[PDB]
RNA sequence: UCUGGUGACUAUAGCAAGGAGGUCACACCUGUUCCCAUGCCGAACACAGAAGUUAAGGUCUUUAGCGACGAUGGUAGCCAACUUACGUUCCGCUAGAGUAGAACGUUGCCAGGC
RNA sequence: UGAUAUUGAAAUUCGGCACAGCUAGCUGUGUUGGCUUUCUAACCCGCACCACUUAUCGUGGUGGGAGACAGUGUCAAGCGGGCAGUUUGACUGGGGCGGUCGCCUCCUAAAAGGUAACGGAGGCGCUCAAAGGUUCCCUCAGAAUGGUUGGAAAUCAUUCAUAGAGUGUAAAGGCAUAAGGGAGCUUGACUGCGAGACCUACAAGUCGAGCAGGGUCGAAAGACGGACUUAGUGAUCCGGUGGUUCCGCAUGGAAGGGCCAUCGCUCAACGGAUAAAAGCUACCCCGGGGAUAACAGGCUUAUCUCCCCCAAGAGUUCACAUCGACGGGGAGGUUUGGCACCUCGAUGUCGGCUCAUCGCAUCCUGGGGCUGUAGUCGGUCCCAAGGGUUGGGCUGUUCGCCCAUUAAAGCGGUA
RNA sequence: GCUGGAAGGUUAAGAGGAGUGGUUAGCUUCUGCGAAGCUACGAAUCGAAGCCCCAGUAAACGGCGGCCGUAACUAUAACGG
RNA sequence: GAGGGUAGCGGAGAAAUUCCAAUCGAACCUGGAGAUAGCUGGUUCUCUCCGAAAUAGCUUUAGGGCUAGCCUCAAGUGAUGAUUAUUGGAGGUAGAGCACUGUUUGGACGAGGCCGAAUUCAGACAAACUCCGAAUGCCAAUUAAUUUAACUUGGGAGUCAGAACAUGGGUGAUAAGGUCCGUGUUCGAAAGGGAAACAGCCCAGACCACCAGCUAAGGUCCCAAAAU
RNA sequence: AAGCAGUAAAUGUGGAGCCGUAGCGAAAGCGAGUCUGAAUAGGGCGUUUAGUAUUUGGUCGUAGACCCGAAACCAGGUGAU
RNA sequence: ACAUAGCAUAUCAGAAGGCACACCCGGAGAACUGAAACAUCUUAGUACCCGGAGGAAGAGAAAGAAAAUUCGAUUCCCUUA
RNA sequence: GCCCGGAUAGCUCAGUCGGUAGAGCAGGGGAUUGAAAAUCCCCGUGUCCUUGGUUCGAUUCCGAGUCCGGGCACCA
RNA sequence: GCCCGGAUAGCUCAGUCGGUAGAGCAGGGGAUUGAAAAUCCCCGUGUCCUUGGUUCGAUUCCGAGUCCGGGCACC
């Protein structure tokens, strides 16, 4: 309350509106699936319970930013464009 | 001491804004500028 | 306790901020400013162009040097040599 | 060296006067069909030319009378110190302006021809 | 005061609208509002009689009078200090009064920038389709000198003109490379941007080399993202119009949002409290202040009271017996003020009675000089505080005028 | 201000319902009509008192001027503009 | 005199803001209720370290607030901070001057039919007049000598009522212990010694003890330390 | 966390949730990078890893929120001796 | 005049009043204060007043939530925040 | 910134729905009659606001236009 | 000591928003008619208050200025 003189949210103006529906994937990098083996799947009710996610609000989403390494086979909700390109590069499909 | 718009013909638009100094020259006042999205030169018209 | 005179003016203008901003010697940048006047009381040099009437800013890199160059007349120039 | 072309030098270089020549190079003129054009006129701009002329421009040698530059000494002001309520002194550094001594009738780069 | 309900019947008309037929206008012809009346069962009668009952309320019947109006609800307009919540700016050598409130330019401002006051001077709330961009070319107001008209000066030439003119606007800084004046073309008075600076509490504010797309002018090199600069404007919120690859609450559309471009404010008290706002209190009330006045102390001396120089002149003659134009220099702190330093958790304020006490710039009395001093009176000046300094009319008076006296009816300080 | 006036302008609820938009039955199938239904809006026209308009009322509220010139010496004006 | 009525947005009034349970410009008693108060007064045990401001911008704002400025602990960055010599620079005051717009008193100079109308010589004046133009300060050297700061981030504030001297100025009357800016010092927030006493002037900064010595400002016959 | 057992035992269970591991943009959406944008040009905000739970201090916010003080307002009543 | 209001006897114990008015449910309902003033707003449907019950009153057996696969009367506690 | 009314003898009004311009006040000249005022004749010029278009033809219908009267004016 | 209105034929008023001066009373000369008064023609000079500046141009806008009318006047 600057004394009067109106306070500096006034002077700034608004915009903006946030949605109804803003499905908020929540973003598993690519790194942290460097600790397991045998590449059998990953899966929305093993990929919760081996501590990685937790409360996906809606779709796991793989965000590459780390390195692969293993020719291992997933099954996620949606993809991002260059981590799918890791998934094939050393062998694995999936089901989007 | 008016303001007035120039209207892209081709755009279907409007796009600038001038100052016709009124009865100095009332009538329309049509020029040659740059309108986007056309990549031209269209004739602006006073409207 | 008598009503005395009204007086008329008062009534300054604000103020604007004159003079050198760079000075003679150092080591200025391509967007600086080195003087500014409203008018011209320094023509600029070699690398050194004028803005609107005002604002003589160098143009690339170096150190500055003032000079003259008529019997009035005072330049600006920019080496970038080091 | 000298004549011309392009540079730098704060008019110390320029104006003001006076004498000297040639056009090998600039000018002056000979015209307007063409190149081009004068809110008009080819005086100017451009073009075509070479019989004349050094009077003029520009060049060169004198004149400090016009401006310009300009020292040594002084005096006013003044940062620091001291004393004092005086429109002040006193001491220690920097140091003009005007005015005089005067310097001065340009200097030097690079090109093409002598 | 209207509409519509309670709220019913009948007639007269005057209409617009839907159709026919004829001469823009009339007949029938159906919707369809109104307008006047006329009844009678609703409703009302502080309307007389009868019973509950012996009772002016009330309930019930009977006869009368009004009558589809009123009275009542619901919605809508105008009246409305009768009554209520409320607002009524600040700056200020205390306050109201007068004037001001933001931007631009000087000076004060003390050779960087900055820097106040109710200090001194001026402007603005725009204008220009060319007075913007480019390529070329030209140089001025004046001073002379003559020349149909004569402004002293509306054109024409010649010569000496360094800026003494001009720059749309007020001033400073700039400009004769023009940034001034003409002539040909044209829209860069573009779109997306921006390294880095200057200023700055913040929000704002200006200056930008170069990068891409599309150009204009030019032979080309280059210039151009408004006018020689610095003024000419106004946050947010909310709403309007034109686009929109964006959201659109089961799904598909819409309604609505958001972005991007733009308009509406003398919100001028200009960082704008709100969409909307003026006065008196001597009937006053509370919280505070000597931050801030009136009375009185204090500082200062503009005015004020006294001296003082200089000397023109007056005094028949002689400047100085007395008087002193024009001009200057000081003491006092008694008047009128200036400043706000102490006092607002109270320092009682004018005159008069009571009672004094102290200065001397002296009113009487004492002592002298000098007189344009015959004597008696009188003018002027020096030393002198010991003592004296009147009774009445008038008004609150101070002050003042007036009457009758006296040796005289002194001027002041002491809150 | 108050009373009196009745024609005209100016109005609100309400009565009217010319039309414009959204939607899909069917449809050219790319491409606008949209019949109908339901909904969002709503046009002229009618709709009083007030305010405009006219006239009256001061023992209602309220109001009840300036400037120059002139007379048988001067003075001022009965008077004039 | 006895009974009775009218009650707070109210009542009564031969009208005065009078009266309503020693009162009243709207009575009293509870409850909302610990109303709000940018305003006064008050806030309690001790010692070490460091220690300011009274200004700027904007406000229904001027005795209030918010941000920057000035202090404080804690982390970092760590040679960026301070003066001095050297060189190079920006700008137009004090001074000077009349070439510039303006103000001036003197001499000759022309410009009708007895006093005046452009220029020239010799002099002067200026905050809004400068052909000139210093002392100092001010920004920068990738400069060298000496010393101890500086800056970035994050917690905690306080100040926005200043005063007198010394000088450059406006206002005032070259008046004030006046007011308003610059720039220094001291007081505020600083005790001691000198100025007779005396916050602001002159010396100088108190950690405590001692019956020790030199010295500063002012003084040396006596009160009162020191030279008749 | 609530609850359920338990010397009103502070210990056992309860993984609903919260914060963090990835941001950018109004949003769709995109992702170690997006956003404006015609641009792979230039920019703003990110990336390279430390957060988290409880508590002792310092300070804010909502509550009366350092105490003590006003005239004054609005309800509900008692009073004409 | 037919009956009804009205009028006269006999039975009945239904009511009224009080409560801790603590808690609850409906009727009616202020202002001081905050916004640095104030009128929409907020103090708050809070305090006072009145009415009716209970040991608990109210709510309540879907014209519901939801959007996937649906599960299911009302109340209350924790998170969503 | 928005919707209408129109600029009709020198003054005021009239029709001015495309072939289709009127009044009264004023002015001038006669008459009156001692001289003016009245009073009575006889007269004229309009402007159909700037300008284009649907035009056998526009004072007349559209709008590129100047000025003023009636409502605008909303919760910025 | 303060804010406005202005000095507009000899008298009274008018526009007097920078190129852009009007009326009526008065005066003079004709006519009238026994003579004046009326009455009717035809005429003129204004002053745009002193003075400077924004001035293609100021009666016109600022203020160095004289005079008077409207409010000032506060505790
Ligand atoms: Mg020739
Ligand atoms: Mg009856
Ligand atoms: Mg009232
Ligand atoms: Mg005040
Ligand atoms: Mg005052
Ligand atoms: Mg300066
Ligand atoms: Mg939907
Ligand atoms: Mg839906
Ligand atoms: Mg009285
Ligand atoms: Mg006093
Ligand atoms: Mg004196
Ligand atoms: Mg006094
Ligand atoms: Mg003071
Ligand atoms: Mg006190
Ligand atoms: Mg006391
Ligand atoms: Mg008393
Ligand atoms: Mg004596
Ligand atoms: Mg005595
Ligand atoms: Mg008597
Ligand atoms: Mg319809
Ligand atoms: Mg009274
Ligand atoms: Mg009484
Ligand atoms: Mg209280
Ligand atoms: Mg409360
Ligand atoms: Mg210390
Ligand atoms: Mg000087
Ligand atoms: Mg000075
Ligand atoms: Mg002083
Ligand atoms: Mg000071
Ligand atoms: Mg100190
Ligand atoms: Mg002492
Ligand atoms: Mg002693
Ligand atoms: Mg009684």
């Amino acid at each position: 309350f600057e004394g009067g003189q109106l306070p500096l949210f006034r002077r700034l103006p608004k915009r903006g509106f946030t949605n109804i529906n803003r499905k908020e994937y929540a973003i598993v990098n690519l790194d942290q699936l460097n600790k397991f083996e045998d590449g059998t799947e990953v899966t929305p009710a093993l990929l919760v319970e081996s501590g990685v996610v937790k409360n996906e609000k809606s779709g796991i989403k793989i965000l590459g930013n780390g390195s692969l390494d293993k020719k291992l086979t997933v099954k996620a909700h949606k993809f991002s464009a260059s981590a799918a390109e890791a998934i094939d590069a050393k062998g694995g499909a999936h089901e989007v | 001491r008016v303001n007035v718009t120039l209207a892209c013909t081709e755009c279907g638009d409007r796009n600038y804004i001038t100052t016709k100094n009124k009865r100095n020259n009332p009538e329309r006042i049509e020029m040659k500028k740059y309108c986007p999205r056309l990549n031209k030169y269209t004739l602006h018209r006073e409207t | 306790k008598k009503g005395v005179s009204s007086t008329k003016n008062g009534r300054d203008s604000e103020s604007k901020r004159l003079g050198a901003k760079r000075a003679d010697g150092q080591f200025v940048t391509g967007g600086s400013i080195l003087y500014r006047q409203r008018g011209t009381k320094i023509y600029p040099g070699e690398n050194v162009g004028r803005g609107g009437d005002d604002t003589l800013f160098a143009k690339i890199d170096g150190v500055v040097k003032f000079e003259r160059k008529g019997r009035d007349k005072k330049q600006v120039s920019v080496y970038a040599v080091a």
